[PDB]
């Protein structure tokens, strides 16, 4: 129903027409610029005759078919036009010496050229385009029309089309639609009653007086109907009290509404774009392709180290890679050339700082080695979001972590880590080392975890709980990564935001919040802060104990409804002494203030 | 085919003055869906390729001077020189930027209008290493004149000669801004022992009466 | 910059074909329309055709009879002229020049030109003939019956240019090129000063000097 234009010029045998052909069958309306350059005489050209409208301009320029029918073709809208000043250009369409030239340009049914003009020039053979009243068809006045030096033995034209025509034919003739309307019209008319003047949604000129007799439409079209905007997705629902998706829903894909968007489009807000925004990312919605918020920062995929790459450890010439990485499909490996520099390929020493760009990443495909640390550095809080080892690819002995000879690392610091997926578990030679003595591995390595775990030769046990080097009290028996409640595997009681918490804040605190699994989620802001007591039982507006502003049936609401269009037109609500949400008079047209007549507006 | 008809064939205009020259065309050249005329204005100088002024009656090429002006619609068209130059004497067309088949003008020549000069008239017989070869041909020179009109007539025995001449005229000098006519009688060997009296007849504007340079067969 | 360097000159029989190139260079070549343009010695500009150089899409003068061909060759960025069945009307310089755009075809770059002579004549050497003189006298030289086109004269080599006038040449009856080339000088230097034309004919490699005696 709708293709898209092609934007090459006059540049340019068998694979043109090809890409021609795929492109613009079956399509009825252009979202770009119709060129036609190139093309041999005896070519198929039937799958032009569904062209109704042209966005762009059109371009037919040395062809050598005889004729060029476009019997559908309405509107050339000219939004882009040919050299700043033509919707139409015609030019060079005849053979080096052969009889294959164009003689006739079958535009029928063309009736609208919104802006831009027309050039018809260097057409050996083309005849009885001069005879056309092309200022009927032009709407701009200041457009040029320059047609000029074509067929020179042409036929007369029939005496049926009264000296104007497409073609010798009697059927090839010219209507002429311009016409003369009064003032209240501006320059939209179908008639020359005042009372006859076109819809407000039309281009142009019209057939008719209603939405569906425009011969282009000046935002966009609904199944027949010039409309100002697609259907809305979202609907006020009068029972339910709040916004509900538009079973009519259409989106915008240039300047038709349509309830899907083709194979590779996706929808962004109300409209069919080419790709998300760096700001939102792609999820499956009702069937469809829909761009959502983040939340945050977007998942981003970089590639890893070590096995299966070129980098058999991350340097300085790597790290700014993982720039807002988030997954990394492999493994990470930090060696000793790696973190000092390597002399022989002459790559300098990483700088430290820089690590703090693994804080984005969440999930590792592959393993995890780290065989040196800065000394600085006395724990890997640098993956403090890292949630996920895969260990579908191993290290030496089928290693998936491995922690070496990092004498200078105190904790951990892996805070997020909650599964590794397969393989062993390397950590040794890290003299002082602590916490990790009491951490249960069977709650964060999957399978069985007998022989794959190769933990010794650390700072000893006795040595860290006389220094006092032990986990939270808030920690539960599953152990810790190191010091405080936000370094737990799993909390006693509750957690807030990855930290270990007694309680949430239940009765008092800001902002108030609710349980959820051990968990502590916020209470939906518009919740009164109840003294003494619960403030909500779970996220939303409906789950409030009492309302900070206002309520609308079950909801509580900052603002009561003031315009918001529903299913048969906008509603309207006022707030009464009890500061709930009740309807209008159904007279009303704008305001409410009140529930009585005399209150409207 | 459109035909292009200019006027004057040749223009004379004094340094510094102002010159125009006319075009007028069988068909009209103006578009009316756009309101442009397309005709073109060219200055060719003798010995080089044509160099376009003007396109689309008014619009100047980049390089052309602010002196050369175009204007004129339709049908009729006229080509301004505010300030003729020493360098603007060259021969102008006119030409058509509308269709087939683009036809040229017939083109006009444009002089340094210099004061009045008479000519100096010299008359040359034949060389005895011509009469050899049995071919007798008599010159004679017209030197630094203006105005380029003249009219050099030969008398052979006070009859008047028709057809066995040829006469040749200098481009206009750069220096004295003159002309110069060569013209030649060609005669056999037999016509030529037959008569005695040679003579050229020259007739100038310089001149208040005619010119006439005779001398007898020998001596 | 933009240059258009045309073939050199050609001398062919009645009958005959020319092909004359012209080579471009200093912009796009192939978006470009290259144009014809004869001129008889004397006369006025005439249309012959155009091309476009992307495709080679042509268009001819009805007035040439199908005599006419023009081609481009994209790959040396060389465009070429071709008329057949020459006459002796066919007598011009030939000029090949480019439209300035799309819009307009008047001629902004032109070729230094090819003289195309058609004639029956075969090439001829040119006979020189003393102009003999008899305050200021006047001698010249009688370059007589040549072919073909052009010819040089100078004065005592080269020295003497101050009041020479060389006429351009005349097409005679025969079909052969005649001209003269005079020289005004005192009277009293005609018994001191030695007086010789140096005439060259290029096409037939002959040089001639001759000394003028009164
Ligand atoms: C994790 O390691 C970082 C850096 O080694 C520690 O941060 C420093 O703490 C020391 C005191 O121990 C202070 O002198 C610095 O100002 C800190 N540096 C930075 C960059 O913040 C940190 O204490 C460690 N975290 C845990 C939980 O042990
Ligand atoms: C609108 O689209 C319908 C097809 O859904 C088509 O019938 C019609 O021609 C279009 N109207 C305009 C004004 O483009
Ligand atoms: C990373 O994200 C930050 C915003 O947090 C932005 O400044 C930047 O452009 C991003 N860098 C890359 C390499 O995408
Ligand atoms: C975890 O990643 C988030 C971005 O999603 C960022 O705000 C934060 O700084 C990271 N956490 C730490 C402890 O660095
Ligand atoms: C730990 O690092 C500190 C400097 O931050 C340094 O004094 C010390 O030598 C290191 N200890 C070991 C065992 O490497
Ligand atoms: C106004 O409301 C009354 C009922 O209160 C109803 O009778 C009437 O139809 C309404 N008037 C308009 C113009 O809608």
């Amino acid at each position: 129903a709708v293709c898209p234009g092609t934007l090459n010029g006059l540049s340019v045998a068998e694979n043109q027409y090809q890409t021609l052909y795929k492109l613009y069958e079956r399509c009825e309306v252009v979202m770009g610029n119709l060129e036609i350059v190139l093309t041999g005489h005896n070519a198929d050209l039937s799958f032009l005759q569904w062209i109704r409208e042209v966005t762009g301009y059109v371009l037919v320029a040395m062809n050598e078919f005889s004729t060029l029918p476009l019997p559908n073709l309405r509107v050339v809208r000219g939004t882009q036009v040919y050299d700043g000043k033509f919707a139409i250009f015609v030019m060079l369409n005849y053979n080096t010496n052969s009889s294959h030239a164009l003689r006739q340009l079958r535009l029928t049914q063309l009736t609208e050229i919104l802006s831009g003009g027309v050039y018809i020039e260097k057409n050996d053979k083309l005849c009885h385009m001069d005879t056309i009243d092309w200022r009927d068809i032009v709407r701009d006045r200041d457009a040029e029309i320059v047609v000029k030096d074509n067929g020179r033995s042409c036929p007369p034209c029939h005496e049926v089309c009264k000296g104007r025509c497409w073609g010798p034919g009697s059927e090839d003739c010219q209507t002429l639609t311009k016409t003369i309307c009064a003032p209240q019209c501006n320059g939209h008319c179908f008639g020359p009653n005042p009372n006859q003047c076109c819809h407000d949604e039309c281009a142009g000129g019209c057939s008719g007086p209603q939405d569906t007799d425009c011969f282009a439409c000046r935002h966009f079209n609904d199944s027949g109907a010039c409309v100002p905007r697609c259907p809305q997705p979202l609907v006020y629902n009068k029972l339910t009290f709040q916004l509900e998706p538009n079973p009519h829903t259409k989106y915008q894909y240039g300047g038709v509404c349509v309830a899907s968007c083709p194979h590779n489009f996706v929808v962004d807000q109300t409209s069919c774009v080419r790709a998300c925004p760096p700001d939102k990312m792609e999820v499956d919605k009702n069937g469809l392709k829909m761009c959502e918020p983040c939340g945050g920062l977007c998942p981003k995929a970089c590639e890893g180290t070590g096995s299966g790459s070129r980098f058999q450890t991350v340097d300085s010439s790597n790290i700014d890679g993982f720039v807002n990485c988030t997954k990394i499909l492999g493994n990470l490996d930090f060696l000793i050339t790696g973190l000092n520099g390597d002399p022989w390929h002459k790559i300098p020493a990483l700088d430290p700082e820089k690590l703090n760009v693994f804080r984005t990443v969440r999930e590792i495909t592959g393993y995890l080695n780290i065989q040196s640390w800065p000394p600085h550095m006395h724990n890997f809080s640098v993956f403090s979001n890292l949630t996920t080892i895969g260990g579908r690819s191993l290290y030496n002995r089928g290693f998936s972590l491995l922690i070496m000879k990092n004498l200078n690392v105190t904790s951990l610091g892996f805070r997020s880590l909650k599964e590794i997926s397969a393989g062993r578990i390397y950590i040794s030679a890290n003299r002082q080392l602590c916490y990790h003595h009491s951490l249960n591995w069977t709650k964060v390595l999957r399978g069985p975890t007998e022989e794959r775990l190769d933990i010794k030769h650390n700072r000893p046990r006795r040595d860290c709980v006389a220094e006092g080097k032990v986990c939270d009290p808030l920690c539960s028996s599953g152990g810790c990564w190191g010091p405080g409640p936000g370094q737990c595997l799993s909390c006693r009681n509750y957690s807030r935001g990855g930290v270990c918490v007694t309680h949430c804040n239940f009765l008092n605190g800001e902002p108030r919040e609710f349980a959820h699994e051990a968990e502590c989620f916020s209470c939906h802001p518009e919740c009164q802060p109840m003294e003494g007591t619960a403030t909500c039982n779970g996220s939303g507006s409906d789950t409030c104990a009492q309302c900070a502003h206002f309520r609308d049936g079950p909801h509580c609401v900052s603002s009561c409804p003031h315009g918001v269009l529903g299913a048969k037109g906008p509603i309207y609500k006022y707030p009464d002494v009890q500061n709930e949400c009740r309807p209008c008079h159904e007279n009303c047209t704008q305001g409410c203030k009140g529930p009585e007549l005399q209150d409207c507006l | 085919d459109i035909v292009m008809t200019q006027s004057p064939d040749s223009l004379a205009v004094s340094l510094g003055e102002r010159a125009t020259i006319n075009c007028k065309s069988s068909q009209s050249v103006l578009n009316s869906g756009n309101q442009k005329n397309y005709l073109t204005w060219y200055q060719q100088k003798p010995g080089q390729p044509p160099k376009l002024l003007i396109y689309w009656a008014s619009t100047r090429e980049s390089g052309v001077p602010d002196r050369f002006s175009g204007s004129g619609s339709g049908t009729d068209f006229t080509l301004t020189i505010s300030s003729l130059q020493a360098e603007d004497v060259a021969v102008y067309y006119c030409q058509s930027d509308y269709s087939y088949p683009y036809t040229f003008g017939q083109g006009t020549k444009l002089e340094i209008k210099r004061t009045v000069a008479a000519p100096s008239v010299f008359i040359f017989p034949p060389s005895d290493e011509q009469l050899k070869s049995g071919t007798a041909s008599v010159v004679c020179l017209l030197n630094n004149f203006y105005p380029r009109e003249a009219k050099v007539q030969w008398k052979v025995d006070n009859a008047l000669q028709s057809g066995n001449s040829q006469e040749s005229v200098t481009e206009q000098d750069s220096k004295d801004s003159t002309y110069s006519l060569s013209s030649t009688l060609t005669l056999s060997k037999a016509d030529y022992e037959k008569h005695k009296v040679y003579a050229c007849e020259v007739t100038h504007q310089g001149l208040s009466s005619p010119v006439t340079k005779s001398f007898n067969r020998g001596e | 910059q933009v240059q258009l360097v045309q073939s050199g000159a050609e001398v062919k029989k009645p009958g005959a074909s020319v092909k004359v190139s012209c080579k471009a260079s200093g912009y796009t070549f192939r978006s470009s329309y290259i144009s014809w343009v004869r001129q008889a010695p004397g006369q006025g500009l005439e249309w012959m055709g155009w091309i476009y150089a992307g495709t080679g899409s042509p268009s001819y003068n009805q007035k040439l009879q199908g005599r006419v061909t023009m081609t481009t060759d994209t790959s040396t960025s060389t465009a070429y002229m071709e008329l057949r069945s020459l006459r002796s009307d066919d007598t011009a310089v030939y000029y090949c020049a480019r439209h300035r755009d799309y819009y307009s075809n008047s001629l902004t770059y032109w070729g230094q030109g090819t003289l195309v002579t058609v004639s029956s004549a075969s090439t001829k050497g040119p006979s020189v003939f003393p102009l003999a003189p008899s305050g200021t006298a006047a001698l010249g030289c009688l370059v007589k019956d040549y072919f073909p086109e052009p010819v040089t004269v100078s004065w005592n080599s080269g020295a003497l240019t101050s009041g020479v006038h060389t006429f351009p040449a005349v097409l005679q009856s025969s079909g052969l090129y005649s001209l003269s080339s005079v020289v005004t000088v005192p009277s009293s230097s005609l018994g001191t000063q030695t007086y010789i034309c140096n005439v060259n004919h290029k096409p037939s490699n002959t040089k001639v000097d001759k000394k003028v005696e009164p």
